[PDB]
């Protein structure tokens, strides 16, 4: 039981650990906002329809 | 003109009937590698 509780303290901090990893989705909106910002090119297309 | 000693019975033999405690010990076990399968999922 002892062996049980240590073998389950370790798993939950990995598991906290790789929760906080993937916490990359900021990386990525980030960037898509970056990027939506940048396809917001509609700009230049709608100067070039005129 | 006397004394004595005791000697205590543990007791708390339902949980002694299995290793000790294993209601929410052993079976959180269970499902935390199970929780630690799917966050690896997540994050791949």
């Amino acid at each position: 039981i002892k062996f049980t509780k240590q073998s389950s303290v370790a798993s939950t901090r990995n598991t906290l650990k790789m929760a906080q990893d993937a916490e990359a989705g900021m990386n990525t909106l980030g960037m898509l906002g970056h990027q939506s910002e940048q396809l917001n090119v509609e700009g230049n297309l709608d100067l070039m329809k005129v | 003109g006397q004394q004595i000693f005791s000697q205590a019975l543990l007791n708390a033999n339902r949980r002694g009937e299995a290793k000790t405690a294993l209601a929410e010990v052993q079976a959180r076990h269970q499902e935390l590698l199970k929780l630690e399968k799917s966050m690896a999922e997540l994050t791949q």
